[PDB]
């Protein structure tokens, strides 16, 4: 089988000290991360979740995003269900962007972009904006990773 | 030229700091940590001195009746108050904030507490 894990990678130039693993960084550098000359992988996941009369408020956790990296995500009912409001919230509860009403009023979307080192992110939907007890409300979510197509994705839900 | 500060707010009261007689071209830094409770730090720098608590209470007043986007009221209400301010340019929640010195004067620092939520059951700033 193949194995996973986290790695140190040392790289040496002339430099033989490094074969004995000690090599402290000297010198100017000669070598840069490959992937950076090019765009990020996308990663896009759908759901359907449905806000019943006791479970009007819905909280869901995000992985780890690099910095540099960008958070979006949409909600479209499936049908005559009343729109959500949408809001984005780190593991603290410290809010960092609000939902934003098209002009063709049937979705609402998010935005964001990573300046941290490591960003640990949360997604609200809730639909108490009263007291009324609608019933069977069901919305679909679709969110994405340096996946900024989401509004015409085309694609099966692709990476991760 | 360092100097130590040490204080307590309650219930989003801030403290004044006067800063006499600085010169053009000078750059001031700040530094607000939390050393116990919950308090979120802010920090902002102004001429003259006015009770941002009137202005601020404003924000408060508009997210809990509707949607608002607290992010973006704060940010406007900050860019009329303060000349310059920070709220989490530090590690973790601490500010960090640098600021050359426009013209000639004295000026003041605010040092309070920021408007944020702490909850993932319900929304409540």
């Amino acid at each position: 089988t193949y194995t996973t894990g986290s790695f140190q990678l040392i790289l040496g130039l002339n430099a033989p000290q490094v074969i004995s693993g000690e090599g402290e960084p000297e010198g100017e550098v000669f070598a840069s991360l490959a992937s950076l000359e090019i765009k990020p992988e996308a990663h896009v996941q759908e759901l359907e979740i449905r806000l019943d009369k006791d479970t009007r408020y819905l909280t869901q956790h995000t992985r780890n995003l690099q910095p540099g990296d960008t958070f979006h995500a949409l909600v479209e009912p499936i049908g005559e269900a009343p729109l959500p409001r949408l809001r984005l919230t780190d593991s603290g509860g410290k809010p960092l962007a609000f939902g934003l009403i098209d002009q063709p009023g049937e979705s609402v979307e998010l935005n964001y972009t990573c300046d941290q080192d490591i960003c640990e992110l949360v997604v609200h939907v809730d639909g108490t904006d009263g007291q009324k007890d609608s019933g069977e409300a069901v919305y679909r979510l679709l969110v994405g990773i340096n996946a900024p197509n989401l509004r015409e994705s085309g694609q099966t839900p692709v990476g991760s | 030229r360092v100097q130590h500060f040490t204080g307590y707010i309650e219930d989003g009261r801030g403290i004044f700091y006067s800063l006499p007689d600085m010169k053009q071209g000078d750059i001031i830094y700040a530094s607000m940590q939390n050393t116990g409770g919950n308090l979120d730090p802010l920090v902002g720098i102004m001429a003259e001195e006015i009770d941002p608590a009137v202005s601020l209470g404003q924000v408060l007043e508009k997210a809990l009746a509707s949607e608002n986007d607290l992010i973006s009221e704060l940010t406007a209400v900050a860019d009329r108050i303060f000349l310059g301010w920070d709220d989490d340019g530090g590690k973790g929640y601490s500010a960090s904030l640098e600021f050359t010195i426009p013209r000639d004067g004295t000026y003041h620092i605010f040092a309070g507490s920021t408007i944020t939520n702490q909850r993932l059951d319900k929304f409540q700033p």
